[PDB]
């Protein structure tokens, strides 16, 4: 928590200082309370019984139920010190159950933004919340992130002052599902980066001019995945631009890794992108016409693959929005034309039927042809021609004509697919000019969305494709963090014992890779005709089965439930994929003469086409390839977005969904480098004022040095120099050490206690000693001068001068 | 190894003292090997007691001064009987802002509601007797009650 | 012992003194039983005699004082015993809740048997069911009721 925990604003950031205290010194025992798996909300804490061999006895804490569970599977939780902890760096025991608690108590206790390493996670709360004010704003201005709660305008402000400071472009990734807001956090972002540009001292706005693209880029990028409603399948990058002075100074978007497959494939439960299905509504009938189409979206085998429409969503309304933002970015109603008729196009591309005579294909139809051959605006006899059969050379030119049916199915796909691209390139560039309403840029602070990690029931040849994305990205992270750290000790003088972290994943991604690696075996499979799925699968298990710990093999599973092929062990688990299609998905051959031919007619047609036979992979190598070369020259910021339930509901918490992002998220493998060192480190006056009581001495808590308690504190309770090195201002801890001290002292602070009580009784009782005393020569004299009295009462003589006296 | 003869004398004199209170006749209850300890200046804590002979209710065990001693002795093998240093950290643990006050309220609940619990009576009592005080709320002077008990209550 | 002090063995002067009046001092049979007339209480033959037994023969004034020694044995001075007996009663006079005189001369200190305890409570100056102190420091010397 830092500035004032009661300061109004803060309310969701911080947690009142009294509020605090008492969530921090909650009922613990480091002995016997504990994490432990629960099948209904992932993990729960709980107490331990008793041990035998292998198998330890618990009770829970809530529903307090006595389970068995086994010994690898009692989480060590953390010390109270740690509930509401701000930077999950910081558990002493980074273990998943209790990653998951700190986040879900937070959010529970209506926090969203949590750090864990490099990492500023955020989980949706489903409410508005105050959070960002342009008075919050100031509050977080020049701050460095140690310096103020959690929240994401640090993650960006600083991004800012590193910009202008070691002068290098910025780059802010961001991942997370549908809703998990990713969009409004990079509008917010963008918001920002604002605010603070005209903050030094003297037609729409940055984030509407880019947030108004985001639809029709939506329309031709995003589409229904088995498991989200609305999933761009593309990468884009928003660069902001800024000037000398920290000025902005302009934007643009670049964009990679376009899912082209989709085009002319669906998943069953899964579709075409967006527009396709729109341009099919009762919204623009003229079009539809125009189109050369009947708003009967399930007649095109291009489309229907998968599924028709999606819960929750009207298409027509969104053909409007569409339409209507397509006019904001303000693009000739042509163009609007073109661009459709194009979209519509493809539409007939899957219609051409065709058959063959011998080992040459035909038409077996011409109204499509010529639809496409019109829509385009070239000469059908001549497309056929060139489609059916084409002319190449060597100085003269035979007629390539080796064609048959198999090829011209493939080869119509491929130009609609093409087609499709060049298309979704083009949309870009013009939003771009959109934006280029510009001076001069210097520097950048781009915000990268990328399909997420991803793992289903049936993982196909996209999925690998995805993954092996994200591989290389939580190498970069990877990477990332290690450099860093290694700075972190060196500034520390600690020795560094570690080869570079990205390395971990290198394994995997070679496996991907490199020749005789995954893709380039399934590329030189692709080129042999009679090549069949098993062809591919033996091939593959020849060449890595045993040989290499990365690539395994799986085990039928039901009848239905889909046959897998192999696996691979991705920094998110282990995957198992399936071979089936991956030799047809991967063509993607160019025409040439389809080319030079499409290169005619129609204003666009020419300027889009107008800009070996590969494959998709191929291609697919290349983007990310270059995606990355641009992300390692920028300085990376990392925000993890966070569904917490899968029904829309604020303060609920999914524990496996959660696990899950965290997996992906990276979040997950970041705790896992942290573990391999020393995630703990502290100060030596935080040290000391925490466990001086653990070997306390006579020097007063002011003149005593911190480095020298901590150090002499330990000495003292004799800890393998193993656990921890002391470093020049802070001493680095590995796992559960705090754990221990922290439990040493609630240990100690009691005894004294009982102590204290020790010498009070010492003093109460000592005292009473004095008048024991006095009393006991009382009742001496009592007692005995009662005796002697006794003896007189009878004493004749006693008698007598008790009488002889007062007669004097 | 053993004690001194004056150290025996002393651990004696006290003997006296409380079997005289019992009825002088060589033996002192155990239920008071605390009180007797404490009255040899040390300062044992309950489990302390116990581990060494002590019992609750009076009627149970008796001691002559030839059993008191190795006790006496033994119970002095032990060194964590407590240094100022203990009791400042301890304390500090309380501290809620670094001055070295304590809401009196809160070190009477430790004393009360923590540890070998002690006495509402007793709380109070050890309290006037080290003539500590309160202020507006410029509470105790922790280091002062500590300083005063470890003092005795007969300082000069 | 010797605690026979001068404020004793004075006060003990002038009373073998009027005894006396025998043969140039010796508290003689005739000086006890003429003694008896100014006494107002009778006088017995064998007990006069069984008086002089005491002292081996004849008592002067020395004789006289050994003759009382088992009185100096105990005899604590004068106050000594009313703040003896102050200490055990916290309430301003009226003195010691008998309860406490009871546990405390019968099962504290120099233990008393309950033979001496009744012994005790014969005499005893009582009341609401306490105790009175200095009127029971004064039997112990005694100056009457
Ligand atoms: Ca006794």
């Amino acid at each position: 928590m830092t500035m004032d925990f009661s300061d109004p604003d803060m309310e969701f950031l911080c947690l009142t200082r009294q509020k605090l205290m008492e969530a921090t010194s909650i009922p613990f025992d480091g002995k016997k309370n504990c994490w432990v798996p629960d099948p209904d909300f992932g993990f729960v804490g709980a107490e331990i019984q008793s041990t035998k061999g292998d198998e330890v006895t618990v009770k829970t804490d809530k529903t307090q139920e006595t389970r068995v569970v086994k010994k690898d599977d009692i989480g060590q939780r953390n010390p109270p010190k740690f509930e509401m902890n701000m930077d999950m760096a910081n558990l002493t025991f980074l273990n998943e159950a209790s990653i998951l608690h700190n986040l879900r108590s937070r959010y529970e206790s209506g926090f969203i933004y949590t750090y864990s390493g490099l990492f500023c996670i955020a989980i949706n709360p489903y409410r508005r919340l105050p959070i960002y004010t342009q008075g919050l704003v100031d509050k977080y201005r020049g701050k460095r992130r140690a310096e103020m709660p959690p929240h994401l305008f640090s993650i960006a402000d600083n991004a800012y002052q590193y910009m202008l400071q070691d002068r290098e472009n910025q780059s802010m990734l961001i991942t997370g599902e549908s809703g998990a807001g990713k969009t409004e956090n990079t509008k917010k972002v963008i918001q920002y980066f604002a605010l603070v540009a005209a903050s030094l001292a003297g037609k729409g706005t940055l984030e509407d001019q880019i947030v108004q693209c985001n639809p029709v880029l939506e329309a031709y990028g995003n589409a229904k995945t088995t498991r989200n409603n609305n999933s761009s399948r593309f990468g884009k990058f928003i660069r902001i631009h800024f000037g000398t002075q920290g000025k902005i100074a302009g934007a643009d978007i670049e964009t990679y890794l376009l899912e082209k497959s989709r085009v002319t494939y669906q998943q069953s439960a899964e579709r075409n992108y967006h527009i396709f299905y729109q341009l099919l509504s009762p919204a623009f009938p003229e079009n539809i016409e125009k189109i050369l189409a009947v708003p009967d979206p399930g007649l095109y085998g291009f489309i229907n693959q998968g599924t028709l429409t999606v819960d929750g969503i009207d298409d027509e309304e969104e053909m409007g929005l569409t339409d209507t933002a397509f006019d904001v970015l303000g693009f000739t109603d042509e163009e609007k034309l073109s661009m459709y008729k194009c979209t519509g196009c493809i539409l007939h591309l899957g219609e051409m039927k065709w058959k063959q005579r011998g080992e040459q294909a035909e038409a077996d139809g011409t109204a499509e042809a010529e639809k496409v051959a019109f829509l385009l605006g070239v000469n059908a006899g001549d497309l056929l021609k060139c489609l059916l059969k084409p002319k190449i050379k060597v100085g003269t030119e035979y007629v390539t004509q080796g064609r048959n049916k198999d090829q011209v199915t493939n080869s119509i796909a491929a130009l609609a697919k093409s087609l499709y691209d060049r298309m979704f390139n083009w949309l870009v560039r013009r939003v771009n000019q959109t934006l280029d309403t510009k001076a001069k840029r210097q520097f950048f602070i781009g915000v990268l969305d990328i399909a997420g990690f991803e793992i289903f029931d049936f993982n196909s040849f996209e999925q690998l494709c995805i993954n092996y994305t994200n591989e290389r990205l939580q190498q970069f992270f990877n990477h990332h963090m290690f450099v860093l750290e290694q700075e972190e000790y060196k500034k520390e003088g600690i020795v560094w014992e570690f080869i570079d972290f990205g390395l971990d994943l290198q394994a995997c991604i070679e496996l991907i890779e490199k020749p005789m690696g995954i893709l380039s075996i399934l590329e030189e499979e692709c080129m042999f005709p009679k090549a069949s799925d098993t062809s591919f699968k033996n091939k593959l298990y020849d060449n890595h089965l045993g040989k290499n710990p990365m690539f395994g093999k799986p085990k039928p599973p039901k009848a239905g439930c889909a046959e897998a092929h192999f696996c691979l062990h991705h920094y998110a688990g282990s995957v198992s994929y399936s071979i089936a299609g991956w030799l047809d998905k991967n063509k993607d051959p160019i025409n040439e003469n389809v080319v030079e031919l499409l290169q005619n007619s129609k204003e666009p047609i020419v300027k889009m086409l107008f800009t070996a036979f590969q494959t998709i992979s191929s291609v697919h190598k290349e983007s990310l390839n270059k995606l990355m070369k641009n992300l390692y020259s920028t300085h990376p910021h990392f925000v993890r977005c966070i569904i917490p339930n899968e029904l829309k509901t604020p303060g609920l918490i999914d524990a496996a969904l959660v696990l899950h992002q965290l997996r992906c998220n990276g979040v997950l493998e970041g705790i896992r480098i942290c573990r391999k060192g020393f995630p703990n480190r502290i100060i030596y006056s935080e040290f000391k004022q925490r466990y001086s009581i653990l070997a306390p001495n006579a020097v007063p808590s002011g003149f005593a040095d911190g480095k020298v308690v901590t150090d002499k504190a330990l000495s003292a309770l004799q800890l393998d120099p193993n656990e921890y090195r002391l470093g020049n201002t802070k001493v680095f801890f590995k796992a559960g050490v705090l754990g221990m001290l922290e439990d040493m002292r609630d240990e100690r602070l009691s005894k004294i206690i009982s102590m204290f009580q020790a010498h009070i009784r010492g003093y109460l009782m000592r005292k009473a000693y004095k008048k024991l005393q006095d009393q006991r020569i009382g009742l001496t004299l009592i007692q005995r001068n009662v005796r002697k009295w006794l003896v007189l009462r009878n004493w004749e003589w006693w008698r007598l001068f008790n009488k002889v006296k007062p007669l004097l | 190894s053993q004690l001194t003869k004056d150290e025996i004398e002393e651990v004696r004199e006290v003997f006296d003292l409380f079997d005289f209170w019992d009825g002088r006749d060589g033996d002192v209850d155990a239920a008071k090997v605390g009180d007797l300890l404490r009255c040899l200046g040390m300062n044992p804590t309950e489990a302390q007691v116990h581990q060494h002979g002590g019992t609750k209710k009076m009627g149970e065990k008796a001691y002559k001064l030839e059993e008191i001693l190795p006790i006496y002795e033994e119970m002095s093998s032990k060194d964590t009987g407590t240094a100022a240093d203990e009791f400042m950290e301890a304390f500090k643990t309380f501290d809620r802002e670094g001055q070295g006050l304590i809401s009196s309220a809160e070190i009477r609940n430790v004393l009360k509601m923590l540890g070998e619990r002690i006495t509402e009576d007793q709380c109070n009592d050890i309290f006037t007797f080290c003539d500590i005080r309160e202020d507006i709320d410029g509470n105790i002077k922790y280091e002062d009650l500590m300083k005063k008990v470890m003092a005795g209550p007969f300082p000069d | 012992r010797v605690k026979l002090s001068q404020r004793q063995m004075q006060e003990l002067k002038e009373a073998f003194t009027m005894i006396d009046q025998d043969r140039d001092g010796f508290i003689g049979m005739e000086d006890l039983k003429d003694m008896f007339s100014s006494l107002g209480r009778v006088p017995p033959d064998d007990e006069l005699n069984a008086m002089l037994k005491e002292c081996p023969g004849q008592l002067n004034f020395t004789a006289f004082l050994t003759l009382f020694g088992e009185k100096v044995s105990g005899t604590d001075p004068e106050d000594a015993l009313r703040n003896a007996f102050s200490m055990f009663d916290e309430d301003g006079q009226g003195f010691i809740p008998e309860d406490y005189l009871k546990d405390l001369l019968e099962n504290m200190g120099d233990n008393f048997s309950k033979e001496e305890i009744k012994n005790v409570w014969k005499d005893a100056p009582l009341k609401n069911k306490q105790f009175n102190y200095n009127k029971m420091v004064d039997i112990k010397g005694k100056a009457e009721d």
